[PDB]
């Protein structure tokens, strides 16, 4: 029943930008926090940032803060990450991801992610 | 702060098996909140412990998290082909969070 909805990927060229999206269902999308994290191959877990939906505030790791931004749209449910000049180090998986900032302080639903692969 | 995780761990099937989440700035405590995540077979992650103990919901009762030590640590008793996966840990910081680099574990 809770679900978050990524679209599967994107084909993207150096220097454009794309905006990642994150839908939630199956519960009160302003009692959690949504979280963005980055996987690129070998290796592990980034995390990119924070968003509070029902403030609209935010958190960026210090090395994403001229990189990416985070937004959300209260009505639809749906969390939004936009990516600036993007480069070869952008080829990655992005998963969105929900923090039960409030409960038992876990990580415990994560969208499938969505494969964001540079190319020209 | 850099998070360190064994790099890989090999059990066989019945055992107990505890892999480790250490910090680079001191010991771990639950003001770290101490984050397990399980990603298995195409990119699929679960959440597992939050709040250095607390079992998420659906997660078998063979999987346990606690402080040891300095350390952060997860149990998982009588190890099935199932928990084959990379678990991950993440810590908590004040302005932000860090992941370990993972754990693949193999269940022989």
């Amino acid at each position: 029943q809770v679900q978050l909805q990524q679209p599967g990927a994107e084909l993207v060229k150096p220097g454009a930008s794309v905006k990642l999206s994150c839908k939630a269902s199956g519960y009160t999308f302003t009692s959690y926090w949504m979280h963005w994290v980055k996987q690129r191959p070998g290796r592990g877990l980034e995390w990119i940032g924070r968003i509070d939906p029902n403030s609209g505030g935010t958190k960026y790791n210090e090395k994403f803060k001229s990189k990416a931004t985070l937004t959300v749209d209260k009505p639809s449910s749906t969390a939004y990450m936009q990516l600036s000049s993007l480069t070869s180090e952008d080829s990655a998986v992005y998963y969105c991801a929900r923090y039960d900032y409030y409960g038992s302080s876990y990580f415990d639903y994560w969208g499938q992610g969505t494969t964001v692969t540079v190319s020209s | 702060a850099v998070v360190t995780q064994e790099s890989a761990l090999t059990t066989s099937p019945g055992e107990t098996v505890t892999l480790t989440c250490r910090s680079s700035t001191g010991a771990v405590t639950t003001s770290n909140y101490a984050n397990w995540v399980q990603e298995k077979p195409d990119h699929l992650f679960t959440g597992l412990i939050g709040g250095t103990n607390n079992r998420a919901p659906g997660v078998p009762a063979r999987f346990s998290g606690s402080l040891i030590g300095n350390k952060a640590a997860l149990t998982i008793t009588g190890a099935q082909t199932e928990d084959e996966a990379i678990y991950f840990c993440a810590l908590w910081y004040s302005n932000h969070w860090v992941f370990g680099g993972g754990t693949k574990l193999t269940v022989l």
